[PDB]
């Protein structure tokens, strides 16, 4: 009666009490929609038939100020995974320590810029300092939601299309890796998602560390599914991030992509027998500053 | 701490960066020699895994053989373009250190480009590359050390542990050689045995050596000036060398044909490392080969294909990432110079060995692939029973478990205190490349000290 | 002409039906006994390809072990339900007839079920097959006829061959044996050579088995009566039979493991065919296994998985094909009953090949696998030379071309007018399962007559 849950590279999938399974899971951020409606749209996923969910936690939520932590009502992320576990669904956590998600700065909290030359997402040393601390905060609050110890907790994120960002350090991942291995243990699967084209692979995935891409209905699937085997050549192939849609910007019209053709994408991928997640399967709320930006500078609405 | 300058960005190649760290540069090796090290960190707790020194043989062969192709942590796939993991590399649970030695092979060099030199300067740029390490790696000098090498490392580590004896410094825990040349004499007579015992001799050759290279049960294959003595072992040094055997493996397969044409191409590949039958008298066919201008030549292991780690180190993406400079020429597996110019001195190992056996601070095994003749473990077996020590477990076979396929023998054991035998069933010279999983379970178990 | 009656219609599990006629049926034994036969025609010309028949060993083991799992027409797979042609068979150059003897073996059987036999019974038997088969099959007795066999067949083919010689109607034109036990005592003292050259016995054993079991420069290893000398010979086999070395392939795994539980079920399985050491004085372990009702025994081989051949010969719809009486109980590669009831006759086969060498008119070829211990090379060598023939060639090495790899070699080859020593480099008791092109290049050459 173990949870016994891990990789199976012979069979290409994973395995839950040694039996073959792969996920059909949906985002949705707890943050972006009031705790009020948290069962709400976790119920409406359930129903939709999704095992799994797949969720950031931006770190900029929880430690607005440096050593302050918000965890309780409105804060209470582990009261949102105890919930999802309740309903029955399975959780997959991205904890960062970016999440990009048209969320404000990454999830990184604005007061690390008080040193003023810093570098994020790099070795920096003040920065892995500080990811660090969050990680050793953030983590034993998740250590006892993880499968293995009976939580929902299947997969964890490391990063989020690392592959895009100028820096290309596999020291920094390296960093990263151990820390979640030492607070989480190795029974943790741990994961990467990138961009479905191999140079963002190549500078995004990690021995290790499983490596998975994203990418929407405008994409070759057999060359993206292609694309993540030469980085795995085997177990399941993942789209960690399959859009279903697309964000907006205020002035650029809303962005619409029809039903159907998602749909008829989904079933293509599902008939390769692949994990897939639909991002976003709720988007919820930008509230007062959580919006994030690009460049060259386009904020994102209230709407999400 | 560590030489940022050193680190290594990227690796060309390889899919997915390696989850520890990695270092290549160069160790202050006799001023203007500089030996090329290559670091690789153990995949989990590298601050606390035990430092294990790497060197191959030769004399003139690079240590990047046993990490690129034996037990590193990444091997070159047949494309010699892409790089796979290696379950069974030795970086698993060890930080180990791979050096280049001595200068002029592989990467290493000299300011004076005086590639000839000899035990003794190799064994003190050994040790001077040591401490240079230390020096620039101190977070490691509390590390548990390790030598260990093969072939003809076999010479080159006891010597040089004679050296690390004296560094208080430097925290000898044990030493480990695969397939070594103990010695001349025991080598060549166990390899005539050896040859005879694996149908490689025949009677008829048989008869004439006992007759003419023998007294009664004391054969001399060593220095043996009996005339048709001498010709029967030139027999069995052409059957050896050039007749189509490996002697790395002799169940194993020629990497495209010995016995066939000499070359395809001018470039000569030459295969006698000059440390079996150095007291008998050869043809000098050296000679006859051209000596002509652009007459390139190069040393590569026979029936092996040095072609995939040659394509990867000398790839100018890879030589960039490896920090190595542009100046130096073309790579090899074995530097062919190097080989024709090294002065061997030592003749046995036994005044080594007995120097490390009198501390009784060390664990000691040396292991041997049982289809070697370069070095067969049976040479290595006598010279371990010639060393006449306390027995402490009666030789027995000892055992290594397979996923879901029960229980196999991987070699026999010989325990005596503070040095052990043990033999690998199935491997070659290259131990790790014919037995991947055996070698790893033998060497975890000797770095952990755990008795088998 | 031939028999419809024991014509194959198919093979159950094969995808695509053979394209040469196959027969599977009885031969005349003594009037009790009817052996089991499985002719299988060649894929090229059958109508003048000659015939070759083959014979495995024990004694009490079915020659349908040849074909099914080494040079058959078809190869069963792991699942044991699929059938693969096999690019290195045998039948791709010659129609080849495998015989299942003695009665009781496999699908043979008696009348009175009278298991138990002896040499010159089993000669007989043999000799009374192949006549019925020529009288069954008339077209094939102007083919060139070949006696063909393994491990125990090393006694049977000669002896039988004495009877081929006596029969005009028979076209005699060679013999080969593989890895067969030309004698006992030559077998004995090459087994305990081989054992100390290859790391089995170690140096104080070495040394106590020249003590105790030798003259200066002879050595007795098979009726020796010294007590220690006796002593280390059990120790010997001991090592040899359970302590986790395949007797067959010394490189090679050991299926599900020996050295683990003796059985997981009621189901015994016994490896001692009792033809090594069989002056020694053995340790009564037969008597200790339960003799109770329902106790079921078999003999396999060492270390080998029988499961699929056994899975396959005995599926209802294959046994249905093959026209095998429902009556017979189920199906075993060896026979534990009749290798107990076996009676040894011949010591050694000294005066068998004396006979056939002087006739001169046949060619014959001994070829043994340098990785066996239960009929080493070294033994069959020691016998061929002691057989004392003029040389027509000395001892050298013989080549095999791979796909695109160039030359390799396979072994080495004595000939001396009409008889020849080979060696399979690589190969074990089963030559064809190690080396199968090999084999294959080997077997055509000999057969074809063409020298190496
Ligand atoms: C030693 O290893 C090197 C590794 O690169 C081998 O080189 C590779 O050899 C293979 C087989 O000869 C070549 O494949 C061939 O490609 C041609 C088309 O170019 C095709 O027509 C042939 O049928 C075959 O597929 C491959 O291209 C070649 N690659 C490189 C980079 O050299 C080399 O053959 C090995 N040699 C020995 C003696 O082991
Ligand atoms: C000897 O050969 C026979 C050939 O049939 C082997 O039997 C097969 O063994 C494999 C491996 O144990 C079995 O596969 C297993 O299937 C189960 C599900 O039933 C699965 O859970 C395991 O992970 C594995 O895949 C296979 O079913 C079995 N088939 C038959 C017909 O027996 C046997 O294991 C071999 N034994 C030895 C000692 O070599
Ligand atoms: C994707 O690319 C593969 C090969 O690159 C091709 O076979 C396949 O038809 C393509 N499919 C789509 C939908 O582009
Ligand atoms: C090795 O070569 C150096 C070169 O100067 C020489 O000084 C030294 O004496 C040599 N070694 C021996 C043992 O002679
Ligand atoms: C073999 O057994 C038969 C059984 O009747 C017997 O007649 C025969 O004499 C035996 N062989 C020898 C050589 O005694």
């Amino acid at each position: 009666t173990q949870r016994t849950f891990k990789l199976d590279y012979s069979r290409d999938r994973f395995l839950k009490d040694g039996q073959p399974f792969r996920y059909i899971s949906g985002s949705i951020h707890y943050f972006r929609i009031p705790r009020f409606y948290w069962e709400d749209r976790l119920l409406k996923m359930k129903m939709a038939g999704l095992n799994a969910i797949q969720m950031y936690v931006p770190w900029n939520f929880h430690e607005p100020q440096p050593g302050q932590y918000e965890f309780s009502g409105d804060r209470d992320v582990e009261h949102f995974i105890q919930l999802a576990h309740e309903l029955g669904l399975l959780v997959i956590l991205r904890p960062g320590p970016y999440i990009c998600a048209e969320w404000d700065m990454g999830g990184l909290p604005a007061w690390l810029l008080e040193k003023q030359s810093i570098v994020l997402r790099s070795s920096d040393p003040d920065y892995l300092v500080a990811v660090d601390k969050w990680l050793a905060v953030l983590l034993p609050k998740m250590k006892p939601l993880l499968y293995q110890n009976g939580g929902p907790i299947i997969t964890v994120q490391v990063e989020n299309e690392y592959g895009s960002y100028f820096a290309c350090d596999y020291d920094y991942l390296r960093f990263l890796v151990h820390r979640f291995r030492y607070h989480l243990g190795n029974d943790v699967i741990l994961f990467t998602t990138d961009g479905a084209s191999e140079k963002m692979l190549k500078c995004g995935t990690l021995q290790d560390l499983y490596a998975t891409v994203d990418f929407g209905t405008g994409n070759n699937i057999t060359q993206a599914f292609l694309v993540q085997r030469k980085f795995e050549p085997k177990g399941p192939l993942i789209n960690s991030e399959f859009y279903t849609g697309w964000l907006d910007h205020w002035g650029k019209p809303h962005s619409t992509v029809k039903t159907k053709t998602l749909a008829t994408s989904l079933y293509n991928l599902l008939a390769r027998g692949a994990n897939v997640n639909l991002y976003m399967f709720i988007g919820g709320t930008n509230f007062a500053y959580w919006n994030g930006a690009n460049t060259p500078y386009e904020p994102q609405p209230t709407s999400y | 701490s560590a030489p940022d300058q050193d680190e290594i960005d990227a690796l060309p190649g390889l899919a997915k960066q390696p989850s520890f760290r990695q270092y290549s540069g160069y160790l202050r090796a006799s001023d203007s020699k500089h030996f090329h090290y290559w670091f690789v960190e153990s995949q989990n707790d590298p601050k606390n895994s035990p430092v294990v020194l790497w060197l191959n043989g030769g004399p003139g062969c690079s240590s990047l053989d046993g990490l690129l192709t034996e037990h590193g942590p990444f091997l070159i796939q047949p494309d010699g373009v892409t790089l796979e993991y290696n379950p069974y590399a030795w970086n698993l649970i060890a930080n180990v250190l791979y050096i280049e030695s001595p200068a002029g092979v592989g990467f290493s060099y000299s300011d004076d480009k005086m590639y000839v030199t000899n035990d003794t300067e190799v064994a003190e740029n050994n040790y001077e590359a040591l401490k240079d390490f230390f020096r620039l790696f101190p977070e490691y000098k509390d590390n548990k050390l390790f030598l260990t090498g093969e072939s003809y490392a076999g010479i080159y580590i006891p010597t040089l542990a004679v050296l690390v004896m004296q560094d208080p410094s430097m925290n000898l825990q044990g030493l480990a050689v695969g397939n070594g040349l103990a010695s001349y004499e025991q080598n060549d007579n166990s390899l005539v045995y050896f040859a005879y015992y694996h149908g490689l001799l025949g009677n008829r050759l048989w008869t004439s050596l006992q007759t003419h290279c023998c007294a009664q049960n004391k054969c001399n294959f060593y220095d043996n000036k009996d005339p048709e003595c001498v010709n029967n072992l030139l027999e069995v040094s052409r059957i050896v060398g050039k007749s189509g055997l490996n002697i790395y493996n002799l169940y194993a397969p020629c990497a495209g044909g010995v016995p066939g044409r000499h070359r395809y191409e001018d470039t000569l590949v030459v295969q006698d490392f000059g440390n079996i039958f150095t007291r008998l008298p050869l043809k000098r066919r050296f000679p006859e080969a051209l000596m002509r201008s652009g007459d390139k030549v190069r040393l590569d292991p026979p029936c092996t294909n040095t072609t995939a780690p040659s394509n990867y180190l000398n790839n100018p993406y890879v030589r960039k990432a490896l920090h190595i400079p542009e100046s130096l020429p073309r790579w090899d597996m074995c530097n062919f110079l190097v080989n024709l110019q090294y002065r061997r001195l030592y003749q046995s190992m036994n005044s080594q060995y007995l120097k490390l056996l009198s501390s009784q601070k060390y664990q000691i095994l040396l292991y041997n692939g049982d289809v070697d003749m370069a070095c067969n473990f049976m040479g290595d077996e006598w010279f371990v029973d010639s060393l006449n020590q306390k027995m402490e477990v009666q030789r027995r076979p000892w055992l290594v478990d397979y996923g879901e396929s029960g229980e196999q023998v991987a070699g026999f054991v010989k325990e005596c205190s503070h040095i052990t035998f043990l033999t690998i069933k199935g491997a070659g010279h290259m131990v790790p490349t014919d037995k991947p999983r055996a070698a790893f379970t033998m060497f975890s178990r000797f770095l952990n000290k755990e008795p088998y």
